[PDB]
């Protein structure tokens, strides 16, 4: 089994570049495609970013394209969710395990990771 | 083509239900005292339990196999002559024994089997001894107290020996000729 | 006595043997049975029963009532399927938890055919056309509508009926890759007047007559 | 032998030797599995790379269906179908004169494996090296020639069905191989059924100076091919 | 006149396939720990291997005989009561055991046989358990990983004894009712 | 119980016994077979298949492709045979390595008849007459053409056909002396114009219908 | 199994017994016999043959 | 088995008398006839000399008759290849095991010995 372990999340000044990781504790890491789902406090975990089975496709949400980045490591399992310029809405809980798709969690790669809370805090 | 898949082969397995321990001490040890008593249930184990639990009602001829291995607990060069173990099958509702001494231990009713160690394991069968027409793995309401197939009792038949010999009764059950009514979704997790 | 000769196998207990044994209670009053309805002969019968596939196992949606509610949400015509599903009935989390799938945990080999049934959980007034697809083994998930559409697909009209059934043909186990089942917005959802723009769907997989099993294993702890 | 006839499997044109003895593998004919059946579309003669039989040569070898992977229709079904089975009519002709001397050995090894006593691990060779397409492979004096490339003293390579293209006799090889394997249908992509190898039994010797070597030809026709499940039409 | 020469008598022999070793130590020795595990293959031996290898495909009912001899390793006058060894036949694809402790060791599926030392050797049979129609001694291509008839598992059933008893499981195989397809020249040398 | 009496042989394992044994998997889905061509009943069938005898096992020619190429070389009419061969099918290095011979390693006794087949590996234009001989046991190798010629001999014309077959009659094993098979230049090789004066030959031995075996032994290391 | 009972004589070897025994070589090529003249059935046949009595043992 | 072990070879002034031996590690040494094959560097191992089954016949190559000699020892297994007056062409690798014939290695007594290199060197 590939058991995914999420890393890379927390507080950043709105407009940074946070790279978020997710180690695959299983052989078929080369499985399917990949992805990153965020869920605001009580709101749904919408499909933010996605990479391919190989680590070639680049698929983002309407908000996050242009800045957000995804890159799965072939050799070292983990996919990199680089939130170039994080914002107040990017203050959501992040999850991983999306092989076979993007868009919705109403599918993808069921066996999901736990969670990591990103808090985009810029005001001092 | 569907065969091995059928009920008569879903349970046509010899699965352990319990492991009971006895001893033959010359010393006074009333804890694990000579006798071993265990309530005939499927409830203790895991494997066999979930299997049955796929259904709500059942009927099965209940066979039991008793392999018995022993040894000398104390690090001594002491010896022991081959032994015998009376296995008392007790049909539901009878007097349950304590002190391996009591009248009950002579039964005159209860089927018991004497076995001499170092041979082909012990074996008997109890047909559908249901107080109803079926064995309800579940029963909703108030009289939990399951069905009760009785209790198994084993002791060392031979007298007290200077060298204490500890034994084990591995009990297996093959529910031959099994029949089941109305299935439930099986138990998701553990017990 | 009659000359007899003892051969290897004597005095050894076979866990799955088939021998006659002496009866503990001679002449016991065996209560006879009654026709309690619910008599089964085999396990496969249980598998040819529809079962609500818990598709949505997202962080929150995994292990609560939403695992079954695959929402038809207000998004664009992003051809990455409404639902994706890997046909690994025991080696796929969504299929391994089914009635069918649980039985598939009790063998090493399963073979034959399966069938997907969809219940549209939207208004009588709501309509649209969806597309159910199955690309048999080898083929990869068909990422764009067209790709799935090109092969075996079923266009299912909401505004005509709530019941969609597409049978899956030939497959085989060793519990490493099989087929895929997918749902696509053929058209999109037509909402009449001021009606909740996000309703759901319910999927039920069940085995086919031809579906059976071999080599009995387990797992318990 | 004269009076040679051409067979046209719709598209393909033969013009054989004539007939002069053919070989049936274990006296069995290819028959249907008792699916996608292309018939004439993928049951028509395809010609592989004609290779050069030189004095120095060690031999040649091909895998089935591997070689015919890049073969039009047959190759499509092959790539577009997960489950699949078939048969083959191997036709190896080698034309020379009455001034050339040698003996060609064409063998049909069901599951023709090559090298490595590392039984522990087989296949080892890479996927690309195990599947050399239409272009074919060659033995080396690693497919050790006199060990059938597989550690087994070639003198016995006659166990498998075979014909000997003896120059001074028939200038053709005609081998029919019905489907062999434990399975009823198979992953054509991943699994190779037969192994057509062609090694020199007698060396190539030509009178004075003429053809410094000669050419051998492999055109084979699939026999009653079928497949299961039409996958994504990837173009 | 051709008889004994036929297939049904080319393999009608009881040839060793493997020799596995167990022990019953009171001390902590996790190396040769109680359990013995071996992948059911013909591959280990020589004699039986070459024989089969004359062909490319096969079907055979797979019987196995387990003669078990023991002894006391340490130069001590210590003693031991007769023992029992559970032989677990494991059908291909199941959980393979480690620590003689685990759930798997209770199986409820896998056929196992308990044997009491100093008698007629252990014996069972597994019919053609091929995932295909035949057992391919050779298979060209990519998935080496042969066929797998499963794995054999034996342990000392009896508990820890002050005197450590080491045993051996000599496994023999008679491939009754064997059938073969397309021959190859046999392996010239050694493996 | 029925009076029974235990006789000697009880509790003893016979390596080559024939007893019924208890089955580990009751009711298992035995996959049925298919007609894969290549069904054999006996080993002798394999022996009645031609096999290229590796005659030339000289220092270099032993264990390379030349072991099979018995060259017809430019020498004189030296009557010491073109080829010599001892009929010791298992006790002769050239015959012990044959398909037939390998099987002869798996018994102690073999009996019946064998057959030699020769393929002339020379030009269509080349001709000549050769002589195949077999002096049955007792007789020694016939050193001069005449000596072999006097007995059972076959004159084989090259310029007429490439295929020569001479069957060997009655023989028997205990694995110490048998027969001999020999090739002689009846005439010599006729080369047309400027053609390579050194071509070869290929020999194939195979058993006869009457050939069978007895007493099963082995060898492995 | 069928109820059976072991009686005295079990496990004891009778030098002049008459029991069936397992065969070491199943399906062996037993060479068949030929009519070699000199076939005897009994010993007495040998005794109804004249024999020169060695009377003089001085 | 008779396993033949070759001895007697090496350097000699062109026009000597080198006796070459070959011990038979088997009972049937009395087997068949015998012989000595020489092979030049890359060239064929042509039949030089031969003796009978008893140790009576004398058979030589066109070059080597008149000088070369062969004698198998009955009692002490080995056959003696006496190259009376070795020459520049007698600078070939020698082998043994020729029971049942002479002329060609395309037959004889298959089970052959290893090899010994004779170097006929006379120039100083």
């Amino acid at each position: 089994q590939v058991q995914l372990q999420e890393s890379g999340g927390g507080s950043v000044q709105t407009g940074g570049s946070l790279t978020l990781s997710c180690a695959a504790s299983g052989y078929a890491v080369s499985l399917y495609s990949m992805g990153w789902f965020r869920q605001a406090p009580g709101k749904e975990l919408e499909g933010v970013a996605g990479i391919s089975s190989s680590g070639v496709d680049t698929t983002y949400a309407d908000s996050v394209k242009g800045r957000f980045t995804i890159s799965r490591d072939n050799a070292k399992d983990t996919m990199y969710l680089q939130m170039n310029s994080p914002k107040p809405e990017d203050t959501a809980i992040y999850r991983c395990a999306a092989g076979f798709g993007l868009s919705l969690s109403r599918y993808t790669y069921a066996h999901w990771g736990q969670g990591t809370q990103v808090t985009v805090s810029s005001h001092h | 083509s569907r065969s091995e898949s059928s009920i008569e082969s879903f349970f046509a397995r010899g699965a352990c239900v319990t492991i009971m321990t006895v001893d033959n001490p010359a010393s006074t040890t009333n804890k694990d005292k000579l006798f071993a008593v265990w309530k005939i249930t499927y409830k203790d184990t895991v494997q066999l339990r979930r299997k049955l639990e796929f259904f709500t009602y059942s009927r099965f001829d209940m066979e039991l196999t008793f392999v018995v291995t022993a040894n000398f607990t104390e690090t001594n060069n002491g010896h022991a002559l081959n032994q015998v173990y009376q296995i008392m099958y007790v049909p539901p509702g009878a007097p349950v024994p304590e002190k391996w001494d009591d009248y009950t231990w002579q039964t005159s009713s209860n089927p018991s089997i004497f076995y001499t160690y170092g041979t082909a394991p012990a074996r008997i069968s109890v047909p559908y001894v249901g107080i109803s027409n079926a064995y309800s793995h579940f029963y909703d309401g108030f009289s939990a107290s399951l069905n009760d197939f009785g209790i198994l009792a084993v002791r060392v038949v031979n007298d007290h020996n200077p060298t204490k010999v500890t034994s084990k009764i591995r009990v297996y059950l093959k529910p031959k000729h099994i029949r089941v009514w109305c299935p439930r979704p099986p138990r998701a997790v553990a017990y | 006595g009659l000359p007899v000769m003892n051969t290897p196998g004597s005095n050894q207990y076979l866990t799955a043997d088939n021998f006659q044994s002496p009866c503990a209670l001679p002449e016991f009053d065996v209560t006879p049975p009654i026709d309690i309805p619910g008599e089964v002969k085999n396990m496969m019968e249980l598998a040819e029963i529809d079962t609500m596939i818990p598709f949505d196992l997202s962080a929150t949606k995994k292990n609560t009532m939403e695992m079954y509610r695959v929402r038809l949400s207000d998004k664009p015509h992003t051809d990455d399927p409404i639902l994706c599903l890997s046909l690994s009935p025991a080696s796929d989390p969504r299929l391994s938890h089914t009635m069918l799938g649980e039985i598939l945990n009790y063998y090493t080999h399963w073979a034959g055919s399966l069938k997907f049934t969809f219940l549209f959980c939207g208004s009588m007034m709501a309509t649209g056309k969806l597309l159910v697809s199955y690309a048999p083994p080898g083929a990869d998930p068909p990422k764009k509508r067209k790709e799935a559409m090109l092969g075996t697909h079923v266009i299912w009209d909401i505004g005509l009926q709530s019941s969609c059934t597409m049978v899956v043909p030939w497959i085989s186990n060793t519990t490493t890759e099989g087929g895929y089942i997918s749902v696509f917005y053929q058209t999109r959802i037509v909402v009449p007047l001021s009606t909740p723009r996000e309703m759901d769907i319910l999927g039920f997989v069940s085995a086919c007559n031809d579906f059976s099993v071999r080599l009995l294993r387990d797992t318990t702890h | 032998s004269d009076r040679v006839l051409q067979l046209t499997l719709g598209n393909s044109t033969i013009t054989t030797q004539e007939a002069a003895n053919s070989v049936v593998a274990y006296g069995r004919w290819p028959e249907y599995l008792r699916p996608t059946e292309p018939d004439v579309a993928a049951c028509r003669f395809y010609t592989l790379d004609t290779v050069s039989w030189t004095k120095e040569s060690r031999g040649w070898w091909w895998k089935l269906p591997d070689a015919l992977r890049d073969m039009g229709l047959f190759g499509q079904n092959m790539y577009y179908h997960y489950l699949g089975r078939s048969g083959y009519t191997v036709h190896v002709q080698c034309n020379a004169s009455k001034f050339h001397q040698g003996a060609l050995g064409v063998f049909a090894v069901p599951e023709m494996c090559l090298a490595g006593d590392s039984n522990t691990t087989t296949m080892h060779t890479s996927y690309q090296n195990a599947n050399p397409g239409e272009k074919g492979g060659t033995f080396t004096g690693c497919p050790v020639d006199y060990l059938l490339g597989n550690g087994t003293l070639l003198g016995n390579a006659f166990v498998f069905p075979h014909q000997i293209i003896n120059l001074r006799t028939n200038n053709c090889a005609t081998l029919v191989l019905p489907y062999v394997n434990s399975l009823s249908i198979d992953s054509m992509v991943k699994h190779n059924n037969w192994g057509i190898a062609i090694l020199p039994l007698a060396p190539l010797n030509f009178a004075s100076e003429s053809s410094p070597e000669i050419p051998i030809t492999l055109t084979i026709a699939p026999m009653c091919c079928e497949f299961n499940g039409l996958r994504n039409i990837t173009l």
